[PDB]
């Protein structure tokens, strides 16, 4: 059990109604180097509610 | 333009003095109500106001 502190507010405005998570390419020498094809996914995981 | 997002461009507003340890009218950023204010030992939680 952990609780959630206030952090920041903002007083965009805006309409919000889908979002999409960023991530990092950890690409290396090991890959082929193109973009498609050269890409290592490195370790991590997310969970949505 | 007074559309319908929040508004963000308002004017100054001006403070007095503390005063402690009498009966004033005091008005702490919107809270409103008369009293007696004197010095306490509570801690509150960083993001905490009243």
């Amino acid at each position: 059990f952990s609780a959630l502190e206030p952090l920041v507010d903002l007083p965009i405005g805006i309409n919000i109604t889908r979002f999409q998570t960023l991530l990092a390419l950890h690409r290396s020498y090991l890959t082929p180097g193109d973009s498609s094809s050269g890409w290592t996914a490195g370790a991590a995981a997310y969970y949505v509610g | 333009e007074l559309l319908h997002a929040p508004a963000t461009v308002c004017g100054p507003k001006k403070s007095t003095n503390l005063v402690k340890n009498k009966c004033v009218n005091f008005n702490f950023n919107g809270l409103t109500g008369t009293g007696v204010l004197t010095e306490s030992n509570k801690k509150f939680l960083p993001f905490q106001q009243f």
